[PDB]
């Protein structure tokens, strides 16, 4: 499952957490077995305006 | 006294019982001793530990 | 305040929507210990100090 967030929203793609990105957009079980992995994308998805 | 033998019986299988129920006040390392405080303040995670 | 001489503020007699608070994009760190915050909009409670 692929998306993209702001950085300070990467620790609530984990189990047991709140927020606007868990609660509302993307919510992992509290027994999630899997890998979650995330890099920085400014280079790629961010614009000057 | 004389039925002393008799009422040992007794007073031991009511100290055993008074025992039990009072053992529900112990916290054995939780938070709290009562099982709806827990479920009220924790979401599963770590309110099954 | 400065953290050598940090403020307490007293919190009592009012009702507490602690959803402003965890719903809101403006905080970094987010990090209760022993309680839901989303549990505490169904407690009552007799001291709070932020």
């Amino acid at each position: 499952d692929s998306f993209v967030i702001r950085g300070d929203e990467v620790r609530q793609i984990a189990p047991g957490q709140t927020g606007k990105i868990a609660d509302y957009n993307y919510k992992l079980p509290d027994d999630f077995t899997g890998c979650v992995i995330a890099w920085n994308s400014n280079n790629l998805d961010s614009k000057v305006g | 006294s004389a039925l002393g033998k008799l009422q040992d019986v007794v007073n031991q299988n009511a100290q055993a019982l008074n025992t039990l129920v009072k053992q529900l006040s112990s916290n054995f390392g939780a938070i709290s001793s009562v099982l709806n405080d827990i479920l009220s303040r924790l979401d599963p995670p770590e309110a099954e530990v | 305040a400065s953290v050598y001489a940090w403020n307490r503020k007293r919190i009592s007699n009012c009702v507490a929507d602690y959803s402003v608070l965890y719903n809101s994009a403006s905080f970094s760190t987010f990090k209760c210990y022993g309680v839901s915050p989303t549990k505490l909009n169904d407690l009552c409670f007799t001291n709070v100090y932020a």
